[PDB]
């Protein structure tokens, strides 16, 4: 017959608590909009979105 | 004038290991996608 698998008896979640947040919305509405010649970056990591 | 006795030995292949390939679980593991997907060609399986 056709092949089984055993089912699943729980689930791991694992994370890293107390992290700060990413805040894109202030970046994405600043009052310095800058032109597709000089356009610029922000790199976002260890943060919540 | 004088003899002797040698002996020799010999090794002939007869048997071989039985191979059985599952070909559901092999091409598809337990995922619902691939098996719908693989329900859809045929039985390339069934003939292997
Ligand atoms: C909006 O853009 C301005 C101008 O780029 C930002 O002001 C600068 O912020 C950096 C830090 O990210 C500082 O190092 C500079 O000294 C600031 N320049 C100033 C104050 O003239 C500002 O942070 C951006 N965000 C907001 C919410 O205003």
């Amino acid at each position: 017959l056709s092949g089984f698998t055993v089912k699943p008896v729980a689930t791991v979640y694992r994370r890293i608590p107390n992290l700060p947040d990413c805040d894109i919305d202030n970046w994405l509405n600043n009052v310095s909009v800058p032109s597709p010649l000089n356009w610029e970056r922000r790199i976002f990591s260890n943060c919540n979105f | 004038t004088n003899f002797t006795i040698a002996g020799h030995e010999e090794f002939i292949q007869t048997s071989s290991p039985k191979v059985t390939i599952d070909c559901s679980a092999f091409v598809c593991s337990n995922y619902a996608a691939c098996h719908d997907l693989l329900s859809e060609y045929g039985t390339f399986c069934d003939n292997i």
